[PDB]
């Protein structure tokens, strides 16, 4: 699949830094996960 | 030490546009580069929606009775609006909408001091018996601006006056017929087509100059 | 293949063919209570 | 409160958010709005912390200077658990904890909350600074190993930094000092891990 | 602790301002309402004490009345603050 | 800069005395009783009595004889 | 516990302390990153199986 | 095929086939908004279908919390990378940027429920009323006269949401407190001020009001508001069936 | 009488995320979009694991 | 728009060579950005003098042993490569040495030549060599074009900066930048970084005002 969107099937790249500008010696993996947010917020848990 | 005096500026549409910098030495062909992308950025001057006051709902959480989608979504699509403003930074528009259609980014009533770029922005879709008529409150500011920071039947928005979408910048050899050291810098840019991108370059050098005038 | 799947079509791997369509999965409540409260009213209960 | 690690912390201090050292410190702050000569009654005094102006929290980082607080997890099962740390003043609801001193509270950051306790005698203050203090417990109560060693993180960043690379970018090179050598690193002439030839002073 | 602490400071203020205020105007409130500890007395009480004019005694109660309001407003303490 | 109380304790090397002489010596400076000799360092009480003692100019007899 | 036990404790929190800068500097620097080909199959695990 | 579509309800015409003889495009999909819900949580229904649509038995014509045209949509997606930077991630914990909040995507909604209740005391029996003593300007501006908050205020921490009176006696007037109402010119109140209020650190906005009232009792100018605003809306609901 | 309230909780550093394979976690701190690591196109990342 | 900027400046001097000065009131997005352009000018652009070629007598090669002398022959090279020596006549001149403890005070130097450090050691005694400096521009090395040797043309030896937080109580948010440099005892470090403002300015000049 990642052949037919012209991406690298090893599904790793090197990524520039944004603070030094740099590029990484060792590419990266990058990607879309699913998050989820869970009932813990801290509005409910800071007391003093 | 030879330094650009003109600015080369590329269109090649309403909102991404290209900009070159040829005569660049090695060592700060790659500096600048850097350091221009995090100042267009964080500080941009821009406009968008902040407040809004609709007067058949009482608050945010209420819905209209002859409308499709909630208020809520209504108050999300209303804040990818890229507003131009020329003269004045606080202007009030007004809309007005009765009828079957689709309410679109030309129904606002338009001005002098104002210039709306996209009109293909859907707001809501409305029915036979749905009629709305609200009136949208602009103002000009810097950078991301919560509700927090910033009667009844007024809704307080989360405006982001960030005009800027994505930054690049690329680094090649350009010769001068002196040394194979000079490279000019391309850099490219991605806004919402609220600003002009040659002028976005002299924002961001003046910035840069205050600063290090300081030190 | 009804209306609802004409706006989003989701891509499956699965190689097996299908016998048995998952079942309602709350079955095990709707027919349990069912039985409690016997709404049917024929000769013999 | 909920835990945050936070990397640009020292090791003799950790964070505390405004609105819980407004709480905590409450009586603190009215004992210096009296001295100073701003508010003579206790009761206006009380109106101006509740408002939050300016001048509060001039104060407020004025009264919170070296004064140590206590932090402990929920259950404890040695003398590691309760450890004094400088309160500095952050931004936000969750307390800052140094990411060196989390192998000694077996905690992770998943979620886990910490006590916190203000200590108010002068004895107090001396004892937290002697005993209880992070920059004195580092040796393990068990065996004479440190339990502040380099955690998982920041050992692995040490790992691929002492490294020997048989073909790499800047080797056989000859370096004077050891300012001059990061010079040449910074540059991009030089690799991370390359065979050279230094000169130390120890 | 902080609410017992609040009625100390207001309590000894009370009796530093009606020190620091004139010698008359403050022994006429001090029989009247008993703020400095003495037994209360009415007005037909205080009147063979101080001044048998009923009507005299009572002019210079509004007097000390509004001294006592004009030196908390200044004081830094909030009338409105004080019920809340 | 700041005050040691690591190596002020490897002097004394009791680590429990050394508290017992500074309190004694931070309520004078609190109660106004005595001046400190160093510099103030813009610290409170409890910072100030620490230095003193790894600096050798107060000791137990001699926080003794200033009250 | 070598440098605890030969220069003192007040040069140990400082060392202690800029270790965990320098780590995590030269750490973000870095491109680690566990990916699908990283879990390397050897080819005699036919053999040993068959 | 879908009559007439709205953001309240959705009504559909039932075909001529799989119908009764009698009242056959009779069906009426009311949407329930924001209801609490038992963990403090919104519950809403968006529609995703439009007029002029033809749908059959078993299609989805509105999707709940959490649900995207029919497919479970618990969380949200975004672009994810795999290195230690700085630190931050230590152990678990997760560096995010300013994208995923200026977009607004985790932001939820709570619904919160506070509930006032008018007892009987031994002492004196009173029932709701607005007028309390004891109070400033700033309250009555907000409070109506019924004794009600208005739908779609700023209720903050500090503000009174109804007016209960709580009648008392024997006060026992200390010295300092004669001093006090004195220098202040108002009469001595013995009625208490006992009314609910939002508690420390929570702010929201009122979006709906509930009242109840037992049998026999005479109905205030809140029970009538809300009654003929609930039988309007079926009236208009029927006569558009019809 | 029963009155609800509407909160809006926006999420601030300290709350607690997770993912579908019991993979706890806390946000630390929110960085700019500078800061973040993006590519050679310029599409930064939003969360770093 | 209008930032938050610091018109005055505290510089912090611990040595001679070592200095430390911060920058308390900076915006966020203006904190580290500044860090990094100082940082890549001051050790990849910047004017200086140092020595690029060196012709021994009586040594064909790096490696191979000398007599008369007690250090090694690689340890000559090392030597010299911390010299600090300013031209201001001729871009490049030719120092020669003649001595059979070598001083670097005992160099036969020119009216147009200067140098700072007289205390310098070359080698020990147990000298017939021809030292070639000119200018450059940063750190280059003697692969990219005892003959070829590292040339360090740039003065500034280390550039380090962290960026912290700061405390004000307007923004409530901002972040302050400390910056460390190191000098080879020509120029101090108070004008070694006010140049580095200046090339930088002299390249946005003509862009916008
Ligand atoms: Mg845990």
């Amino acid at each position: 699949m990642l052949k037919l969107a012209d991406l690298p099937e090893s599904g790793q790249m090197r990524l520039f830094d944004g603070r030094t500008g740099n590029q990484f010696e060792r590419p990266t993996t990058v990607g879309y996960m699913y998050m989820l947010k869970l009932n813990h917020l801290v509005d409910d848990k800071m007391h003093a | 030490f030879l330094t650009p005096r003109h600015i080369d500026v590329q269109v090649v549409s309403q909102t991404r546009a290209k900009i070159t910098l040829e005569p660049l030495e090695r060592g700060f062909g790659h500096t600048l580069g850097n350091a221009l992308r995090r100042i267009l950025l964080s500080s941009m001057p821009g406009c968008a929606v902040v407040e809004a006051e609709i007067d058949g709902v009482l608050h945010e959480y209420s819905a209209i009775e002859g409308v499709q989608e909630d208020v809520i979504e209504i108050l999300l699509n209303l804040k990818g609006l890229a507003i131009k403003l020329h003269g004045r930074d606080e202007v009030t528009l007004t809309l007005a909408k009765k009828g079957s259609g689709v309410v679109t980014a030309a129904d606002i009533q338009l001005d002098h001091d104002v210039e709306i770029i996209n009109g293909d922005h859907v707001i809501a879709n409305l029915a036979d018996n749905g009629a709305l008529n609200m009136k949208l409150k602009v103002a000009r500011g810097r950078g991301y601006e919560p509700a927090d920071a910033r009667s009844i039947g007024r809704l307080q928005l989360d405006a982001s006056f960030s005009p800027v979408r994505r930054v690049s910048y690329v680094v090649e050899n350009a010769r001068v017929e002196q040394r194979t050291n000079l490279d000019k810098l391309v850099l490219d840019l991605e806004t919402n087509g609220t600003l002009d991108p040659e002028e976005a370059i002299r924002r961001a050098a003046t910035i840069l100059q205050q600063q290090l005038a300081a030190f | 293949y009804s209306y609802t799947e004409k706006k989003r079509i989701r891509k499956d791997f699965s190689k097996l063919p299908d016998v048995m369509d998952v079942p309602y999965l709350l079955a095990i409540q709707l027919d349990s209570y069912r039985e409690f409260l016997q709404a049917g009213a024929t000769k013999e209960q | 409160s909920v835990i945050t690690v936070g990397p640009t912390l020292r090791l003799h201090q950790c964070g505390l958010p405004k609105k819980m050292a407004l709480e905590l410190f409450k009586p603190f702050i009215f004992g210096k709005l009296e001295g100073r000569g701003m508010a003579t009654t206790i009761k206006a005094a009380k109106k101006m912390v509740e408002r939050e102006l300016p001048e509060v929290w001039d104060v407020l980082a004025e009264v919170i200077r070296e004064h140590p607080v206590l932090l402990n997890r929920a259950p404890t099962l040695h003398r590691l658990g309760i450890q004094a740390f400088e309160p500095v003043l952050i931004e936000g609801k969750a307390i800052q904890l140094h990411p060196l001193v989390c192998a000694a509270y077996n905690a992770d950051f998943d979620g886990d909350q910490m006590a916190v306790h203000v200590p108010l005698t002068l004895e107090a203050q001396l004892e937290a600074r002697a005993l209880m203090m992070s920059t004195n417990n580092i040796l393990s109560p068990a065996n004479g190993e440190p339990i502040i060693v380099p955690s998982q993180d920041v050992v692995m960043g040490l790992y691929y930094m002492t490294r020997e690379a048989i073909n790499a970018k800047g080797e056989g090179m000859a370096f004077a000092d050891l300012q001059e050598v990061d010079r040449a690193y910074r540059s991009g002439q030089a690799s991370l891990h390359a065979r050279v030839k230094v000169r130390i002073n120890e | 602790p902080c609410e017992l602490l609040q009625d100390d400071d207001l309590s000894e203020s009370i009796d530093q301002w009606l020190t620091e205020l004139t010698d008359k105007q403050r022994e006429v409130v001090i029989r009247r309402f008993g703020l400095r500890g003495h037994e209360s007395s009415t007005l037909e009480e205080v009147g063979q004490e101080i001044g048998l004019t009923r009507e005299r005694v009572r002019q210079i109660q509004v007097e000390a009345l509004k001294r006592l309001r004009e030196i908390l407003e200044k004081n830094g303490l909030s009338s409105d603050a004080l019920f809340q | 800069a700041r005050v040691t109380v690591e190596d002020c304790l490897d002097n004394v090397d009791n680590r429990f005395e050394l508290v017992m002489l500074a309190t004694k010596r931070a309520r004078q400076l609190a109660t106004g009783g005595k001046e400190p000799k160093v510099a103030w360092e813009n610290d409170k009480p409890t910072v100030v009595a620490l230095r003193e003692i790894a600096s050798g100019l107060v000791d137990e007899n001699v926080v003794q004889q200033e009250d | 516990n070598h440098c605890y036990r030969v220069v003192g404790l007040k040069d140990t929190v400082i060392f202690a302390d800029q270790l965990m800068y320098t780590g995590f500097a030269y750490s973000t620097i870095s491109g680690v990153s566990i990916g699908v080909n990283d879990f390397v199959i050897p080819d005699e695990k036919a053999r040993i199986i068959n | 095929v879908i009559d007439s579509v709205d953001a309240s309800r959705v009504v559909v015409r039932v075909a001529d086939d799989e119908v009764e003889t009698g009242e056959a495009g009779v069906d009426i999909y009311n949407l329930t908004k924001y209801t609490r819900s038992n963990q403090n949580t919104c519950i809403n229904q968006r529609p995703l279908v439009s007029k002029g649509d033809v749908v059959a038995r078993g299609d989805i014509l509105a999707d709940g919390p959490s649900t995207d045209m029919g497919e479970l949509a618990l969380g949200q997606n975004m672009r994810v990378a795999f290195m230690p930077w700085n630190g931050f991630n230590f152990e678990d914990s997760i560096c995010l940027s300013e994208r995923v909040v200026q977009e607004d995507r985790f932001t939820t909604i709570h619904i919160q429920e506070l509930t006032c209740v008018a007892r009987d005391t031994k002492l004196g029996p009173e029932e709701i009323t607005a007028d309390i003593p004891n109070v400033g300007e700033a309250a009555l501006n907000k409070l109506d006269e019924a004794g009600i908050v208005y739908v779609g205020a700023e209720v903050q921490a500090g503000d009174i949401l109804v007016g209960k009176v709580t009648p008392k006696g024997e006060t026992q007037l200390t010295p300092e407190e004669k001093l006090l109402r004195a220098i202040f010119g108002e009469k001595a109140s013995d009625v208490k001020d006992t009314s609910l209020r939002v508690p420390t650190g929570t702010k929201g906005t009122v979006i709906d009001v509930q009242v109840f009232t037992r049998d026999g009792v005479e109905r205030d100018s809140r029970a009538l508001s809300i009654e003929k605003m609930q039988l309007d809306q079926i009236r208009k609901d029927l006569n558009e069936e019809f | 009488v029963k009155v609800y309230l509407a909160i809006k909780r926006r999420i601030q550093p300290g709350d607690k995320m997770a993912g579908r394979h019991g993979n706890k976690g806390v946000v630390s701190v929110i960085m700019p979009v500078e800061d973040m690591p993006h590519d050679a196109n310029g599409t930064p990342v939003d969360i770093v694991l």
